[PDB]
């Protein structure tokens, strides 16, 4: 679970970074489905699964909505991300294992995009968060 | 992967006495239950589970049947998995768009059900060549996602 | 997390097979280490690392003893389980990687003893309790 | 795994712009920091964190350095990495006891660090064949473990 100090780590990070969150989604978003061609399968409904393509920019805008929720609601993500859990689970049934690859590519985009800001402190308090978030958002799946 | 000798006897041995009809259906039966994203690439059949919550559908469990006569042809030559997996792994890519993480899942529920069967036949030594026969597969299934 | 529907199933499972934890626990150790064979490297110091060796059956009666109290702490698993979290955390440094590891050793024991009580349903209650235990388990970890 | 030219390209230039006394030492010592059990192998050299909680120890730091050129290794012959990696193998696993787990932990280290310092020149591709080979050299380090 997150300690206070990883709290204060990951709301200080995003009130440095949140300005970036539309590009931060896109980027994470295109290199989910560059590097992890598979996740491909559940936008196979968009018409250009291409990095930077119109549906994955604006996509990547709500993802980060959502991880700008779940620092809202850090103090308790289960109920936090409720209803993104049910959304997931049942209208779009997405394999809860690929939250930490989107995770992994959210962490390589913040690293290219906030070298100075993205330190091994920050870093593990964000990991540990975004492990929290997959967490959460698998809490409808069974 | 190389295989050993003892490898290859026990995994010759695990097939020959397994009965498809059986062990396949229930393991996907299991894998419905326990990982019910599963259910995504079915729920085309309907009528898949019961009132009381079980994976019922004969039908949709029989295809753990072709599953397991999948895993004969990685069994005929297991100096050949890779290349022996090629148009099964384009099919549940390109066709079914299958996520291939529930190829690692199925595998499990495979192993647990054939588990429950062999009981104490089902040795430590037996359960990491049938599990390294499986990766196997796995690994081949899903060379052809890109 | 874990239902009222995954606790019952989980304490009435327990009920039932707890007799054979004794068994169970030396026979899911004996898996993990000639099924995952990198894992000896944390039992290095014993002088038997073989399938039922005297201190695999000893240590095998000790984890299943947690799994009994993670079974009476299943309302509260992090509280509940934080003295041995410290434990592989601080003292043993285990990879919580590891964790998921033996619990699926374990499922593969229980349904080899128990087939007739190791249900699709039993299946997926005990499934989310032992992930509910690796979390725990790593919860002094970082 | 097999290599495209344009992956070949990639990596043999993300090795040539690469810093080893930079990257390297980062790389380890976030991953003390982010994965801190990893501390265990290193836990004899001594004094190894600051009071403020950083792995300070330029030493064991030096360490990430002499990874980075077991990556060369890879490097210069991608087609043998597998065979290339036995003596390292052997050595993390009988002499050391390194939990094979770990690599993956620095891998993951060593691509953010790496992802920091190249910036918007760290696309999506070059992350792709600067993780698959680091996968591939992952899977050959594990393989002397029994
Ligand atoms: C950090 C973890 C994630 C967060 C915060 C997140 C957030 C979101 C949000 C806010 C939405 C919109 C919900 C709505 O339509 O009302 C969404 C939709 C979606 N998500 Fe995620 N997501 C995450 C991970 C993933 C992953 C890993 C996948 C699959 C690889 C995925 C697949 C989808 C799909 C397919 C949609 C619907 C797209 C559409 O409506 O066309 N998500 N996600
Ligand atoms: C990893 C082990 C697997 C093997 C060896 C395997 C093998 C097969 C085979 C042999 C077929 C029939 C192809 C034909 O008609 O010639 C098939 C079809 C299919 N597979 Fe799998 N499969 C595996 C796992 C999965 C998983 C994990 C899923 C989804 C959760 C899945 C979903 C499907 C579907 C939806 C079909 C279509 C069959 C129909 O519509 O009747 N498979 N698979
Ligand atoms: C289901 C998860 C697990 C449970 C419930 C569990 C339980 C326990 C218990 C109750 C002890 C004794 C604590 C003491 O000495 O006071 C212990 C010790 C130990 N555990 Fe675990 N364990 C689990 C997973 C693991 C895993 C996955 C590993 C490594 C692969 C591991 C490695 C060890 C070691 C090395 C010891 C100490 C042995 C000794 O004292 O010689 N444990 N564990
Ligand atoms: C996966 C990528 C890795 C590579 C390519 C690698 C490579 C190397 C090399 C080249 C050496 C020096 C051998 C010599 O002296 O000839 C070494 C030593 C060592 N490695 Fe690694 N290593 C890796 C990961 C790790 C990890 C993840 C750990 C533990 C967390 C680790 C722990 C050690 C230790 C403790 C030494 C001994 C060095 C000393 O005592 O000075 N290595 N490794």
């Amino acid at each position: 679970s997150l300690s206070d100090k990883d709290k204060a780590a990951v709301r200080a990070l995003w009130s440095k970074i949140g300005k970036s969150s539309d590009a931060i989604g896109n980027d994470a978003l295109s290199r989910m489905i560059v590097v992890y061609p598979q996740t491909k399968i559940y936008f196979s409904h968009w018409p250009d699964v291409t990095p930077g393509s119109p549906n994955i920019k604006a996509h990547g805008k709500k993802v980060m909505g959502g991880i700008a929720l779940a620092v809202s609601k850090i103090d308790d993500l289960k109920t936090g991300l409720m209803e993104l859990s049910e959304q997931h689970a049942y209208k779009l049934r997405v394999d809860p294992s690929n939250f930490k690859i989107l995770n992994h590519c959210i962490l390589v985009v913040i690293s290219t995009m906030f070298p100075k800001e993205f330190t091994p402190e920050a870093h593990v308090s964000l990991d540990k968060f975004l492990s929290g978030v997959a967490l959460a958002l698998a809490e409808r799946y069974r | 992967v190389e295989w050993t000798d003892k490898e290859r006897s026990i995994i010759s041995d695990i097939f020959s006495h397994m009965d498809y009809d059986d062990i396949g259906p229930k393991a996907l039966s299991r894998c419905l239950v326990v990982y019910p994203w599963t259910q995504r690439y079915f729920s085309g059949f309907g009528n898949l589970y019961n009132a009381e919550g079980i994976m019922s559908n004969a039908n949709v469990a029989a295809h753990g049947i072709k599953v397991l006569h999948g895993l004969d042809r990685g069994m005929k030559n297991m100096d050949n998995i890779a290349d022996a997996y090629t148009d099964l792994s384009t099919l549940h890519s390109e066709k079914l768009h299958v996520d291939p993480d529930n190829f690692k899942l199925l595998s499990d529920c495979i192993t647990i059900v054939l588990a429950a069967k062999m009981g104490h036949a089902f040795t430590a030594e037996t359960q990491g060549a049938f599990q390294k026969f499986l990766a196997a597969v796995v690994s081949a299934l899903g060379k052809q996602y890109h």
